[PDB]
């Protein structure tokens, strides 16, 4: 819903409350609470250690086995 | 007269599997009731042989402590000398389990 | 007849399994459930499947066993000494029923060797005489 | 169609508003309000750096499901 | 279930006795005697670094197969 | 049909002009108006990046999905 | 079977003389003519850079052809 | 069969002239007309480094579709 | 009458072929039983000469025992010699196996 280089900017500095990463779509949870979805391009080996340089919040989940 | 004589074959066979066990020969097992343990010979817990042994199945538990010299291994720590030179040394320790009672007693548990 | 047939059936496998064949630098040890029953000598042996079990122990290879460290000299120098010790193993009721990982064990031992020697002698002499 | 080569000689003078990322397939619409198609020949670590970089607008497509 | 972003925290604490890793699934038991689970959201390289330069123990698991 | 190794000695001496990928096997038109073929052994992540720094014209191909 | 951390220590402390991989199981067999029996947790970049440098020996297997 | 170790630094000693890269197996031909075989155990980033930089001839083959 | 006699004459001659085994002249062959060795002469292991031998087939084990003298040649490496001065010697040795009995026990499994 929002571009990829955004998200970036934005967690910069330090935008984005808490970040849960599933599959390639991950949603963003703003400090004033809004909602939207980004997309990632490619594979970029930084982006978790972007996200840990400014304490941001990670979170896994579990692995969708088809039923 | 053959449900009543096929019944008492099966449930024998498996009551006797579950009552036997073996200590094997770097190993003893002692014999534990409900909460206390089997005694004899005023009140001297008794010890397990490497031999069979049997035990009533679901009401008596064994508890297996290996007679073989353990190894414990210290990592680097220091230590101040008479001349406060602080030194790191790596040191082990060989011991063996000479009262296989008292050690499960006095460690609670058996826990290396 | 057909409980005759059974009883066949049940035997075969219990012989069958039962014979082993232990390699010529191996000695089978056999064991009673429990208790150890004694040590066979090269060759092929029977063993009652289910009831006894065989160890083959290498009581003929020659292993080593290379010990070094940065040991302290008695001059306070220290020394880069490395050094290789060739053995061999004997019969396996003391081998293995005596101490936890021998082999092991028995390189802890060597280090704390090792180091004591290193101690006693200088750097000096460590390097040209005192190797021999 | 524009060759690989040449797709660097424009990214690096800055004349690129938007591209989209799906697969190794990569649809430049560049500043001149023209729009064309370019391939990715192999995986490369200094793309997505050379965008950031750059600060350039980059954002891509999520997957379509299979028939 | 344990956020993964908390384990690197607890991790740099030196809390942890010894890990089960299997799969994207991670399986842990804690110097506290204390099991939880969380899951590798991506690929990072430098965790096992990061792990052996902590000392923690790390255990291997067969590769699964259904038989 | 030449080595690649022999191929890499080519392009280091400013002597190729065009180059395409597909998958492990590569085509290669010199300036000299011959053509040849060569194959990557292993992945080779500063190929790309020398081949660009010698102005090696590299070209793409659209994907095959079969009908 | 051994855990992998204790290997990677004991392989730190040069007490391998023989090493063989299959799939991701490893069979060694050491200087002191001892067995045991190890699964590598997940893939490593660096492994295989140590394992050289220290001499030690490793070995590699064919793969098998379904009939 | 060769190993991976001794063939390394056989490789170093400069005793190699051709590889055949097909898979996993390599052709090795020494400098006195020999032929033996190899198998890589694991993925080596650094193989191609170390064998170009002996001057040392690698060879890709194409791959064996079934008829 | 012809099954029974042609089937006995052919199986003979493949089952001497196994038995056979013979000692090269820079070999030297010591049979070897299921586990053991065979022994003569108050339990002194026998070594083959150069010659025909037989051996039950599928029962006997022989392990060849190269006579011939062997080149160890060592590679460049770094003494020490009485002041100090490190040196550099390219030296090769030359040995031949006396007790081929000997050799296969210390070298178990025949390895050079």
């Amino acid at each position: 819903k929002v571009d990829y280089s955004t998200f970036l900017q934005e967690v910069n500095n330090d935008q984005v409350r808490e970040a849960r990463i599933n599959g390639r779509e991950i949603n963003v949870t703003k400090k004033d609470s809004n909602r939207y979805t980004t997309y990632i391009p490619v594979q970029d080996p930084k982006l978790l250690d972007n996200l840990l340089t400014k304490n941001v919040k990670v979170v896994g989940e579990p692995p969708e086995e088809p039923s | 007269m053959r449900k009543s004589v096929i019944a008492i074959i099966i449930i024998v066979l498996v009551v006797l599997y579950m009552s036997v066990f073996v200590v094997k020969e770097g190993e003893r097992g002692i014999t534990l009731r409900f909460g206390k343990v089997l005694r004899d010979d005023d009140n001297k817990p008794l010890v397990y042989e490497p031999g069979l042994h049997f035990k009533i199945p679901f009401i008596e538990t064994v508890k297996m402590l290996d007679a073989r010299i353990q190894t414990m291994d210290n990592q680097a720590d220091r230590f101040v000398t008479k001349e406060k030179k602080d030194l790191i040394v790596d040191s082990y320790i060989k011991w063996r389990i000479s009262d296989f009672s008292r050690y499960y007693l006095a460690t609670g548990g058996g826990d290396i | 007849r057909v409980v005759t047939i059974a009883a066949a059936a049940i035997v075969i496998i219990w012989a069958a399994s039962g014979f082993y064949t232990i390699k010529e630098a191996e000695r089978g040890v056999v064991t009673r459930f429990g208790k150890f029953s004694h040590l066979v000598e090269p060759g092929l042996n029977w063993k009652p499947t289910f009831i006894d079990e065989v160890k083959p122990v290498n009581v003929e290879a020659v292993r080593e066993l290379a010990a070094s460290g940065v040991m302290l000299t008695s001059d306070e120098n220290v020394v880069r000494v490395e050094m290789n010790v060739q053995y061999r193993v004997t019969n396996p009721e003391k081998y293995l029923y005596s101490v936890t990982s021998p082999d092991d064990s028995l390189r802890q031992a060597t280090d704390s060797a090792l180091r004591g020697v290193i101690g006693k002698y200088t750097m000096d002499r460590i390097l040209t005489e005192g190797r021999t």
